[PDB]
């Protein structure tokens, strides 16, 4: 129930402004500034923000805040949705979020922001339908968006139909500094990039726990996963009468399923970190990593931050395999290696002085992460069975599909 | 090529299961 | 070796806060790196790009060792980096100068005349305690010394010395003997300073410095006469600064004596019609000599003169103007008090002033101008300026507005209704400190009780969110309950109090979420003495003080299961210990 | 600049006409008060060109509550433009009609939305429907007067599903502003009609869709099944938004729900897959999913039971999601997970954010309290981070072992010790309160307790109110249980609060005192050093009126700042 | 820019 | 004597800082952003004086970048603001047409001129030719 969404900048200016209900007056933007001011000194800031009466929900853009103002106890998940989906459409249309796009595209803007949402409530969230009705470079309306079928526009035709899919898998490791691991979840990603001819509907079809139980077949590697959402093109009655997987897929890259389970496997990686600080005369960095991931899959483009000392001077390194480099911005020594072959085993040894003078205050221990991403790799063991392309017409299908696993929140607890 | 696993074709259904 | 000036243009490029914080830290990590070789060719670029970052607002524990290092070298630009480091971030609770002592003392000898006034200036900037006390020989050795450009540093170093060091105020009394003859303007100030200095130290040397009064008589004559300058000639002044501290020493020179005050009876005069306030120095040097001949015993010709060139300030335009004119009024409001009644009108208006600090002064001379016949009439302005007072000014008017009653109250009954007023719309303006005033005020007085024990009931019935005026209620209750209702004993005629509503509204104040533990414990305590105190409802507060027994709070609970352990087990002596408490001043 | 932009705007050329017209747009978007130029575009509104006529009409917009008076010049065009051939035009023109907030301008476009009422474009209807629901926000009188209400309802029993949902969503808001007279409650058949199209609807329309099941009340559990069947299938979309109302809608049902039927378990156990993928939302999303499960966690605990891992704290997680995440494993704290609580406890207490040490002290705290399984667990985390060396993390332990000595005094006898000499020099009133406190309370397992409260009894009388209570209570305490070593102590302490205390309750408590120690000394023991009984907690749960207002209220601003939706709104 | 202009305008 | 004297810029940055009273490092912070706070939040019309924590800060700024000082209640208010005029005209002579881009460049050389003309908040040089033509012979000397 937000009485007007605006795209506010670093500075307090507002870059842009379209009011939606007229409830609340449109000075009350100025006020949020001194506001957020007070709450981040204050440790008070929150997005969705209260100026009196009239509450100014704000998201942290890449060079604005998006402040969304609002009046009543309208829906806050439905303006965080809205507002989502107005930043994944900017995105779309403008390359570039920052200031440079905000006043060179304004006269598109405003008619994308009134085609967007209207007296409060958001008509239209496909930036394909969006691009087709709104241009920056007008027709009537699509009948896709009238139709049903609002996922898969009607009539694309395409010299090839070749879908590009992603199997991207994201290991994140909350191991505590005791060396026990507490947060071991996977979160899988069925992202594909169709580009055929027409609207084919998917059939999806993988090895799935659930799958395989329900069709008797419950006995090989089945991944069960706790959570897994459909995507908009997913028909979920199917999913939910027998995990039929049925849907339109778009037109581009877009994430169907996304599966979300705990994982009760062994590491990837196994980084054995060791401080010897001495009291502000050295620092010892003991950083031994074991690859506990299959000798046939490595690990490319690793980067395993060490967070070095925030007032460390003149450290020097002494490891085997991987370049370090210590980043005075990141205030951090970080273990690149180009490509890790599963089982390698690195071992460093840092060593580098101290101020004389002692710190003020306590900097705090961040914990230790790593930003390895070992492709064509199936840890969970998920197989993709097959692939339903259906077409009115009929068409031969090439689709194609990778399995990439990198390192989420694969981070460790610091001694 | 290109990293983080190779596009492989992909089938479509389980032939096994009728 | 990155430059300042490349510093500084790396830094305004950067736009983002992220940005700007993450190139500081690159530089300070760049500059760590250098320190850490010992580097000393490009040593000053890495120290202004230190202090940048500091001033910044960067961290800079880890250059403090460059900075004393620096300071011991022999480059005269080495020098002034270490110097301007000691003074920015050395401090005596750093306790990184505790070196730095070897080094200025090594630099006490140094031939130049750059360096030794340098150290003077950074020892004068960053006195501590310690250091005074190894360097107090130093500085009385150059205080005798005759160069004009090292005297001001050495009476600066003096001054600094007595400041952080009263005790050692006895070294300088003979080395700033015979030094009023300097014809530097520099070297006279810093002497006149230092003499100040002493003389506002301890009252011992004020004789001694007393008889260099003709003296200083002869300088501001001799002053006044040369008006015109090319040094110190600033806006038609000729030395401000040298006439200024002139004024300053005859105000607090004799300021309780007669031979004092009629040496420098002349020269104020003189100056007080030889002096045209035209421009800011001249209406600064007018306004330090009415201060001056206010302080001192003046004539009252001088008297007169300076309370209307007060009130010819008063009506400039001049915010400034206007400020200064509070400011000498509210100073001289015990001396010349009748001469100040004549500028009611303007110090009511001032109150009405668009300006947060001369509606401050406005307000402060109203209250240093009540007295016990214009109190109730300055009542009734008192209390609107609180209601239409700002947030910040509402406490302190109601402050104010409670200390005047309390001081110079026309009566106890209007004294009574004044604070009442003043507690029912200070509401959350009124001070926690001030309840304990006015609980010993109300206990003090014995002879309206009645009267104030209705209003206070009354009061506490319509809100109670207020916590002084609820704990001031509250302790009324408790203080005179057989007071505030008469035959409440049993069913009587429908009256204000009939023994029950109070009961009610305590046990809802203890219960209601606007409680902070000390109204709750007010409460409690008066509802524990209304069991003597009050007859009428007995055998009903024990359940509540069994039941409020077991509260969260340590001490409410200890409280509550104390009374409940009174009321079950010592019936009969809970009047033993139910006396009114002694009143006292 | 002024002139040339009217002397352009007032020129034939299309060209100058769309210049002048970004120009304006962009002085207006650069915070230039172009509302004076407004009667000078009125001329130049009906223009061919689409972009014109979107750029003219918003100026209207932002310039008719500026001259209302001058807005009257741009109903013959709203008509014309009414009946525009083109989807786009007729939609943009409707937009426009009901963003005008002009009191006289709406009486004149009463025509245009019945004839647009009737639009076959879906689009068409949705734009009728929101121009009409704008209507009866700005008049209801209006509205009313035209009728409105019976074509709106039959807009849900049509096609265009989008369009459906805008309407339903449209007749919720006249309805919430309603006074709850002439409501627009629908039999079963409707309810069957909008599930049928939340399959087809999208997902503004699926939330449209969800949020009028919200209001009505079921009363079969067959109807209560069919509906928790349909809802089922929204747990799988990708809208948070939708997850959110679906769990609310859920929620609502299961109060009427049968905890006999299977229906029940198969909800509670599909609901936690739902939470545990919200939890990984957004951070502006993950506040909004820990204020909701905070809500339904007072209502079905058990739905989350297993649900603890998750609840932990990220590194990168903000101060508002680890409160949240901190407050959910308060909440969420149980004796299976004690240790994982007590560890991230631990792990949150080595965090530099002082206000989330505070609130980690005070959760760990709350946790001992709430489950005394955990009470040595407790005392000794709590002594761990007083030797930790903390002023802060001093006053936070000290807090806690009173708080915890209070509670359960039984065998906290033996931190007396360890507690005596923790840095006492602490100025902190919360901290020197609780520790004078237990050192009056806890005075038999200390044997220099008269020692340590003679270096707090210097600024006995300039302490404070509550330090000076406290202070006074502890040396009644040991003058009763121990007077040998304390009876020039307890004369003291009554001279100090008795002739230097001018507080007036802590002056009526030193009387009280030195009275009951004047009248009978055996006495005090069993009326001062009483056994208290069980202090009574209060609950940090919600009420059940309120909880179930609340269960209602999902996804309203209320629920992220808990409070009813009557006491946040003006 | 408003920096550089004089403090004093001399 | 002057507590504080700092050259503050109008949207909050801070050209100038010479405490000369010990303060911790976060209490100095903590009252160089109140002051800033307070200036950035007064009007034109305050009379360019402010009793704040019993301090005289007298704020005056003749250009986008303010001046403030902080002095005990002692001595005449205008005393204050002719030696900050007398100060910022020995600047503009010493440096020639001075601006804010030149006042970051030069912030060495205004921290020497200040540490001449003003030691421990109290005034060291009277005259104003005399100062100058000491800055000039400290700078040349090397």
């Amino acid at each position: 129930s937000a009485s007007a969404v605006y795209v506010l900048d670093l500075k307090g200016k507002v870059l842009i402004c379209r009011n939606y209900r007229g409830d609340v007056d449109m000075s009350e933007v100025e006020h949020f500034m001194p506001i957020l001011m007070e709450k981040e000194e204050e440790g008070m800031l929150s997005p969705i923000l209260a100026h009196g009466g009239v509450r100014f929900m704000w998201i942290k853009h890449n060079n604005l805040y998006l402040v969304a103002t609002s009046k009543k106890n309208a829906c806050v998940s439905l303006v965080f949705s809205f507002l989502y989906k107005v930043v994944q459409v900017f995105s779309e249309y403008f390359k570039e979020l920052e200031e440079e796009s905000i006043r060179d595209n304004f006269v598109i803007i405003y008619e994308l922001l009134d085609e967007l949402m209207d007296f409060g409530y958001p008509q239209t969230t496909d930036s394909k339908i969006l691009q087709e009705y709104i241009t920056q470079e007008a027709p009537r309306p699509p009948a896709t968006v009238t139709n049903a079928v609002s996922w898969r526009s009607e009539g694309i035709k395409y010299r090839k139909n070749e879908v590009f899919l992603d199997v991207i898998e994201a290991v994140n490791l909350l191991v505590s500094a005791n060396g026990n691991v507490l947060r071991s979840e996977i979160v899988g990603s069925i992202k594909m990039r169709v580009f055929l001819s027409g609207m084919p509907e998917l059939r999806l079809g993988l090895n799935d726990k659930v799958l395989f139980d329900n069709t008797g077949r419950g006995k090989s590697k089945s991944v069960e996963l706790e959570d897994v959402k459909f995507h908009q093109c997913v028909r979920l009655s199917r999913f939910e009468n027998d995990r039929t997987i049925s849907f339109i897929p778009p037109d581009g890259e877009f994430e169907l399923m996304s599966y979300r389970l705990n994982t009760h496997v062994k590491p990837l990686i196994w980084i054995e970190s060791v401080i010897e600080k001495h009291s502000h005369s050295r620092i010892e960095y003991m950083v031994k990593a074991k690859s506990q991931f299959k000798r046939r899959s490595t690990a490319n483009n690793v980067e395993i931050h060490i967070p070095v000392p925030n007032d460390a001077d003149s450290p020097k390194f002494k490891t085997t395999v991987g370049s370090v480099k210590w980043v005075p911005e990141n205030s951090e020594i970080v273990w690149s290696v180009k490509s890790f072959p599963g089982g390698k085993e690195y071992l460093m040894r840092a060593h580098f002085g101290l101020p004389s003078v002692e710190a003020e205050d306590k900097e705090g221990k961040p914990p230790i992460s790593v930003k390895f991403e070992i492709p064509y790799f199936t840890t969970s063991g998920i197989q993709v069975r097959y692939l339903k392309i259906i077409e009115k017409s009929g068409y031969q299908a090439l689709p194609w599909v990778r399995y990439i696993t990198q390192n989420g929140d694969y981070q460790l607890r610091t001694q | 090529d290109r990293k983080g696993g190779s596009y492989s074709q992909a089938a479509g259904s389980d032939s096994a299961q009728s | 070796p990155i430059r300042l000036r490349e510093l500084i243009r790396t830094i305004r490029t950067a736009r983002t806060q992220a940005e700007e914080r993450e190139m500081i830290q690159k530089e300070c990590a760049a500059i760590r790196s250098s320190f850490r070789e010992e580097d000393n060719t490009y040593r000053c670029r890495n120290v202004a790009k230190l202090l940048y970052m500091h001033m910044l607002g960067y961290p800079a524990h880890f250059g403090q060792l460059e900075c004393l290092k620096l300071i011991a070298s022999q480059k005269f630009t080495d020098k002034r980096i270490g110097y301007l480091g000691a003074m920015l971030l050395l401090d005596e609770r750093q306790d990184v100068h505790l070196l730095m002592t070897n080094c200025i003392k090594n630099d006490l000898n140094h031939s130049t005349q750059f360096v030794q006034g340098l150290a003077l200036c950074t020892l004068g900037c960053m006195g501590s305690s310690e250091m005074c006390r190894d360097l107090a020989g130093e500085v009385e050795k150059l205080l005798k010394t005759s160069n004009s450009y090292l005297r001001k540093k050495a009476a600066l170093c003096a001054v600094h010395v007595i400041r952080k060091v009263p005790e050692l105020m006895e070294m300088f009394l003979p080395a700033t003997k015979n030094l009023l003859n300097e014809k530097n303007h520099g070297v006279l100030h810093t002497s006149v300073v230092l003499l100040t200095e002493m003389c506002e130290r301890s009252p011992d040397m004020l004789a001694h410095f007393r008889k260099l009064v003709p003296q200083l008589v002869r300088i501001l004559k001799n002053l006044i006469m040369s008006g015109y300058s090319p040094e110190h000639d600033v806006s038609g002044i000729s030395d401000p600064f040298l006439q200024v501290r002139i004024l300053r020493l005859l105000r607090i020179l004799g300021r309780n004596d007669d031979d004092s005050s009629e040496a420098m009876n002349d020269i104020l005069a003189q100056v007080a019609t030889n002096t045209e306030t035209s421009k800011n120095v001249g209406n600064a040097i007018l306004y330090e000599t009415v201060l001056t001949i206010m302080d001192i015993k003046s004539e009252s010709g001088l008297r007169v003169l300076a309370i209307n060139i007060l009130g010819r300030f008063l009506l400039n335009n001049d915010k400034n103007i206007r400020y200064v004119a509070l400011t000498s009024l509210l100073k001289t409001v015990q001396t010349d008090h009748n001469a100040v009644q004549r500028h009611r009108s303007t110090i009511v208006d001032c109150l009405k002033d668009l300006d947060v600090s001369i509606k401050r002064r406005a307000m402060e001379l109203s209250f240093a101008l009540v007295n016990g016949n214009n109190i109730r009439g300055m009542m009734k302005e008192l209390l609107y300026f609180l209601d239409s007072c700002e947030p910040e000014f509402k406490a302190d008017c109601a402050s104010g507005i409670f200390l005047a009653a309390e001081k110079y109250a026309p009566s106890k009954r209007w004294h009574i209704d004044t604070i009442m007023r003043v507690l029912t719309t200070a509401g959350s303006y009124v001070r926690d400190d001030a309840v304990p005033n006015l609980i010993q005020l109300i206990t003090n007085s014995v002879e309206m009780h009645a009267y104030t024990v209705q209003r206070l009931y009354k009061a506490i019935l319509g809100d109670y969110s207020q916590q002084p005026l609820v704990q001031v209620a509250a302790w009324c209750i408790g203080e005179y309950g057989d007071l505030l209702v008469s035959g409440q004993c049993e069913e009587e005629e429908p009256i204000q109090v009939t023994e029950d509503e109070v009961l009610d509204i305590l046990e809802s104040v203890l219960i209601s979420n606007m409680s902070t533990s000390v109204t709750r414990g007010y409460a409690l305590t008066a509802i524990m003495k209304l069991s003597t105190r009050f007859t009428c409802t007995v055998n009903r507060i024990k359940k509540v003080v069994s039941i409020y027994g077991s509260s969260i709070d340590v001490e409410l609970q200890q409280r509550a299961v104390e009374y409940n352990a009174l009321f079950k087990k010592y019936d009969h002596m809970r009047s033993a210990l139910l006396e009114r408490m002694p009143v006292m001043e | 600049e002024i002139f040339e932009l009217k002397a352009e705007l007032n020129s034939d050329k299309k060209e100058k006409k769309k210049e002048a017209v970004k120009k304006v747009i962009a002085s207006m978007t650069v915070g230039k008060d172009v509302s004076a130029l407004f009667p000078d575009v009125v001329n130049c509104m009906q223009t061919d060109n689409l972009e014109l006529k979107k750029l003219v009409y918003l100026y209207l917009m932002n310039y008719a509550k500026s001259q209302p008076d001058m807005a009257i010049m741009a109903v013959n065009t709203f008509v014309k433009d009414c009946e525009d051939p083109n989807p786009l035009i007729r939609a943009l023109a409707v937009r426009t009609m009901g963003c005008i907030r002009v009191d006289k301008i709406t009486e004149y476009l009463c025509e245009p939305l019945r004839k647009c009422l009737k639009d076959e474009d879906p689009y068409v209807r949705k734009t009728a429907a929101v121009c009409v629901a704008k209507l009866h926000d700005i008049n209801a009188q209006l509205v009313e007067d035209q009728g409105f209400l019976d074509t709106l309802k039959d807009l849900i029993s049509d096609s265009n599903p989008m369009v459906v949902a805008n309407a339903v969503a449209a007749l919720s808001e006249i309805a919430e502003s309603h006074p709850s007279s002439n409501l627009l409650d629908l039999n079963p058949q409707s309810i069957n009609k909008l599930l049928t199209a939340l399959n087809e609807c999208t997902e503004w329309g699926q939330i449209f869709i969800l949020d009028c099941l919200a209001n009505y009340m079921p009363k079969d559990d067959r109807e209560a099944q069919s509906i928790c069947e349909r809802v089922t299938p929204r747990l799988s979309h990708a809208n948070s938004a939708v997850v959110l109302s679906a769990v609310k809608v859920l929620m609502k049902f299961m109060e009427m729900l049968s905890k006999d039927l299977d229906y029940y378990g198969t909800l509670l156990k599909k609901l936690a897959p739902p939470l545990v993928t919200l939890l990984s939302a957004e951070p502006e999303l993950q506040y909004v999913a820990l204020r909701n499960i905070n809500l339904i966690v007072q209502k079905r605990p058990e739905i989350l039971k297993h649900e603890m891992k998750v609840f932990f704290v990220k590194y990168n997680d903000p101060i508002y999601v680890k409160l949240e995440k901190l407050d959910i494993m308060i909440r969420l704290a149980s004796q299976a997970n004690i240790a994982q609580v007590l560890a991230e406890l631990r792990e949150y207490a080595t965090e530099v954010d002082v206000d989330f040490v505070r609130k980690a002290v005070r959760a760990i705290g709350r946790c001992a309290i709430k489950v005394e399984q955990s009470a040595e667990r407790c005392v000794s985390t709590l002594l761990d981070l007083i030797q930790t060396k903390v002023n802060y993390v001093v006053q936070e332990a000290i807090v806690v072992i009173k708080d915890i000595f209070r509670k359960y005094p039984n065998k906290y006898e033996s931190v007396i010790a360890t507690l005596c000499e923790n840095l006492d020099s602490l100025d902190e009133p919360e901290a020197r309160a609780a520790m004078i406190w237990i050192v009056g309370e806890y005075a038999e397992r200390i044997d220099n307790a008269d020692e340590l409260l003679e270096s707090f009894l210097e600024g006995f009388h300039d302490k404070s109110t509550q330090v000076q209570l406290q202070l006074l209570t502890a040396i009644v305490k040991l003058f009763l249980k121990k007077p040998t070593e304390t009876q020039e102590l307890v004369q003291q302490v009554l001279s100090l609060a008795t002739q230097d205390s001018d507080n007036p309750d802590l002056r009526d408590r030193g009387y009280i005192y030195w009275r009951l120690l004047s009248t009978d000394p055996v006495a005090a023991k069993e009326v001062v050093l009483a056994e208290k009984p069980l202090i009574s907690e209060e609950t940090d749960l919600i009420e059940p009126t309120l909880l179930d207002e609340l269960i209602c209220y999902i996804g309203t601003l209320a629920s992220v700042y808990h409070k009813p939706p009557s006491a946040f709104v003006e | 820019k408003g920096e550089n202009t004089s403090l004093l305008h001399p | 004597m002057i507590h504080f004297i700092l050259l503050f810029s109008r949207q909050g940055k801070l050209r100038l800082q010479k405490w000369y009273i010990t303060l911790p490092d976060k209490e100095r912070k903590k009252i160089t952003r109140e002051i800033v706070q307070i200036i950035l939040s007064r009007g034109h019309r305050t009379s360019s004086f402010v009793d704040w924590k019993e301090l005289k800060l007298v704020y005056k700024r003749y250009a986008s970048l303010y001046f403030c000082c902080a002095i005990e209640n002692q001595d005449n208010e205008l005393l204050t603001l002719e030696i900050v005029h007398r100060y910022v005209e020995l600047l503009d002579k010493y440096f020639g047409n001075v601006c804010e881009l030149d006042i970051i460049f030069n912030f060495e050389k205004a921290y020497f001129i200040l540490d001449e003309f003003i030691i421990g908040g109290e005034i060291q040089e009277t005259s104003k030719k005399i100062a100058v033509k000491a800055i000039e012979d400290s700078d040349m000397l090397q």
